[PDB]
């Protein structure tokens, strides 16, 4: 033979060892999932070890193949994997240190709390209270005590954790060849070896800049009524043409606007979609749901879920002594085994997050036949994005009125549509600035450019200048503020969402252009559409063993993401702001502060 | 390839690389593996009569 047949037959056998052995951990996690007991956690964390220790010895032993013989295109790529990602290069102490510091971090995010002053006989936890205080109470003064309380509780003793895992991290991306961690995250969408198609880990800093630029008029107009609305609720509170105040977002890290959509409704006047009351006079449970988002998904030639799909995805939680995650996950055990874990309700976004679920499951079936290396995306957003763009096609009125929940006499009109888009706008756009932003400073403290005693004073400037929030209360370099953040604690990638928002609208247009769809582009569907579901699977079953340029460019013809469907889609909206704006300044002023 | 009316059974050391691995070794696998018949596994590891 060659050393083309070895490495081939050494990959072939690891796939089919790591195919049994993630099938059993995942089965095990499962079990844990849905039957929470001791004999269950033991299990999982023994399957979980051997599937990491089965993993690191087969990288250890993956060393011996060389890269530079191989013609294959995708072997390669495998082999590069393998070496990459269960092998270990820190010695044994740091890679202990990084382990207390990642369990350390995840066990103060989880049991985080802070309570009334002067009264310690009895405190909540973030979760059960403090998120319904931020997302219903109207109290200025005691959601800006709340949020300083947090921040306090939590960043100024994160913040020699955080130091020490970012000085870790440093020392593995200098130990690596890349220049720094944020390199080695911005590697992930890195191609290369491939003529016409190579791509720069640095190209995407430069990417997202460009889209956060194109996007800004957008973005200021919809700050701008935004503090135009609120001067009518806290003219005192809120600069009529400054900044507003990070603890009035409606949560409390401010990623989203959503909360705010009651308070500052543009028409509240107008009829709104309940489809809520349609499905609970009309006797519409969690089966006849399920079964509708199958038939949708037939419907878009999507082929119909089997038997093992049905006995192994639960649907409602068995609940009594049995208690369950109620976080909706979707489970890709490989083996032809696919599970949705979700506590299911009679509402419109439990419809969409079911929809969300069911388009993720279709989209890992997409390569059952592939190689279990190559069962996966090529970016990561490629998969949130299929999982979203279901359940924006079905979240359309039109599939509504179809199915006949909507009432076949309801209009569409400016006020309605202007309303859904802003909510829409709210959902998606009001954090997309602030990804940027947190995926840009993370990239500096990875990189080390911010010096360490400058940290916090380059966060409130970024804050001030590009966000165009300020801060109620000021913070110096003891507090931690992205520390209180679940991405920011557990040091997952931020970009992820920003480039998952383009891919399904870019998805979405092309399928509508695809479908020969007519009128304004926000009222679209898919459901009789068979050759976008065709142009959806041409790209669904390349994985990894295509770039994800080319695969983009099969789908949408573009070589690069692009935010111009995102405008598009919000063009009428755009138009609105513009009309409402006019007596309302747009801009951020970094010289006002409310702290005197 | 086989040939008519066999009955190859045998765990035996399979030679997958160039050298002759007679013994053991990297590269050095077993033909004939465990199925693992499951009612929840669907396709490809279904049994048929
Ligand atoms: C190299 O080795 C690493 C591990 O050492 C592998 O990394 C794993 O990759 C998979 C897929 O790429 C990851 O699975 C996905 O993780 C995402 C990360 O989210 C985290 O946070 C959420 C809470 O917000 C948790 O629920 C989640 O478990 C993660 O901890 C998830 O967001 C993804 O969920 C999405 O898809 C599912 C369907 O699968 C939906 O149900 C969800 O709603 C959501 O849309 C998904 O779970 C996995 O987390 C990675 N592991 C680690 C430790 O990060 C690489 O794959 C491997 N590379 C190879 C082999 O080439
Ligand atoms: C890179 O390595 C892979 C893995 O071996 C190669 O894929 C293999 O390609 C051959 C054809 O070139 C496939 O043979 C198939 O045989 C059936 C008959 O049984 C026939 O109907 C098919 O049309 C096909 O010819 C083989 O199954 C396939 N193996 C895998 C695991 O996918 C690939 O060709 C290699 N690439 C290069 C450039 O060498
Ligand atoms: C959960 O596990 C226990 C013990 O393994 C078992 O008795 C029980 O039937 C399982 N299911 C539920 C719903 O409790
Ligand atoms: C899947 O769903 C049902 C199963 O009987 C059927 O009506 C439908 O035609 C099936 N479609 C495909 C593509 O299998
Ligand atoms: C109202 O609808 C008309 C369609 O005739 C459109 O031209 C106009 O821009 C809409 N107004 C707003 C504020 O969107």
């Amino acid at each position: 033979s060659t050393i083309e047949e070895q490495a081939k037959t050494f990959l072939d056998k690891f796939n089919h060892e790591a195919e049994d052995l993630f099938y059993q951990s995942s089965l095990a996690s499962w079990n844990y999932n849905t039957n929470i007991t001791e004999e269950n956690v033991q299990n999982m964390n023994n399957a979980g070890d051997k599937w990491s220790a089965f993993l690191k010895e087969q990288s250890t032993l993956a060393q011996m193949y060389p890269l530079q013989e191989i013609q294959n295109l995708t072997v390669k790529l495998q082999l590069q994997a393998l070496q990459q990602n269960g092998s270990s290069v820190l010695s044994e102490d740091k890679s202990k240190r990084l382990n207390t510091i990642l369990n350390t971090m995840s066990t103060i995010y989880s049991t985080g709390k802070v309570c009334n002053p002067d009264n310690p006989q009895e405190c909540l936890l973030l979760e059960p209270g403090l998120n319904e205080i931020m997302a219903n109470s109207l109290d200025y003064n005691e959601r800006l005590w709340a949020w300083e309380s947090w921040r306090s509780e939590v960043g100024k003793q994160l913040r020699p954790l955080y130091e020490e895992y970012v000085v870790l991290k440093n020392e593995m991306a200098r130990a690596n060849h890349y220049e720094d961690y944020g390199d080695y995250w911005r590697g992930d969408y890195e191609v290369n070896g491939v003529d016409g198609y190579d791509y720069s880990r640095g190209q995407l800093i430069e990417d997202v800049e460009h889209t956060f630029e194109e996007i800004k008029p957008l973005y200021e107009h919809l700050h701008a009524y935004v503090r135009a609305k609120l001067m009518n609720a806290y003219p005192s509170y809120i600069s009529p043409i400054g900044c507003l105040p990070a603890h009035l977002l409606g949560d409390m890290w401010g990623r989203f606007w959503t909360n705010l959509y009651s308070l500052t409704v543009p028409f509240g006047q107008k009829p709104n979609i309940d489809v809520t009351d349609a499905m609970v006079d009309q006797a519409w449970d969690a089966q006849r749901i399920f079964k509708e988002a199958e038939k949708f998904f037939v419907s878009v030639g999507l082929p119909n879920m089997t038997q093992g799909f049905w006995e192994n995805s639960m649907l409602t939680d068995p609940g009594n002594v049995q208690k369950a995650v109620c976080h909706p996950t979707a489970w890709d055990l490989g083996k032809g085994d696919f599970r949705i874990l979700m506590c299911t309700k009679v509402t419109m976004d439990d419809f969409l997050t079911a929809h969300h679920e069911m388009g993720h499951i279709q989209y890992d079936m997409a390569y059952a036949a592939q190689p279990f290396l190559l069962r996966n995306g090529a970016n990561e957003g490629f998969h949130e994005a299929v999982g979203e763009i279901m359940s924006l096609s079905a979240a359309t009125p039109k599939h509504l009125k179809s199915i006949g929940l909507l009432s076949p006499d309801f209009q569409e009109d400016n006020e309605t549509e202007i309303n859904f888009l802003l909510k829409q706008a709210l959902t998606i756009v009001g954090t997309l600035p602030f990804t940027y932003m947190l995926e840009k400073w993370r990239w500096m403290v990875f990189k080390g450019e911010i010096p360490k005693d400058q940290w916090m004073k380059k966060w409130w400037e970024m804050k001030r200048e590009i966000v165009g929030v300020v801060e109620p209360v000021p913070h110096d370099e003891t507090y931690c503020d992205p520390a209180s953040l679940f991405h920011v604690s557990n040091d997952y990638s931020f970009i992820r969402y920003y480039t998952r928002t383009l891919y399904q609208f870019q998805f979405q247009e092309a399928l509508c252009q695809a479908a020969k769809h007519e009128g304004p582009l926000h009222k679209c569907d898919i459901s009789n559409s068979t050759e976008a579901g065709q142009k959806l699977f041409n790209m669904l079953r390349l994985g990894k063993s295509e770039p994800w340029t080319l695969a983009l460019e099969n789908v949408v013809g573009a070589k690069n993401m692009n935010v111009r469907p995102l405008l598009n889609y919000f063009e009428p909206l755009f138009t609105w702001l513009k009309d409402q704006n006019k007596n309302s300044f747009v801009g951020w002023s970094t010289d006002w502060s409310p702290y005197a | 390839k086989l040939k008519p009316f066999e009955r190859d059974i045998s765990t035996e050391i399979y030679q997958a690389g160039n050298k002759p691995c007679k013994g053991k070794g990297p590269n050095c696998y077993f033909p004939l593996q465990s199925y693992g018949f499951r009612p929840t596994y669907g396709v490809g590891h279904q049994p048929y009569r």
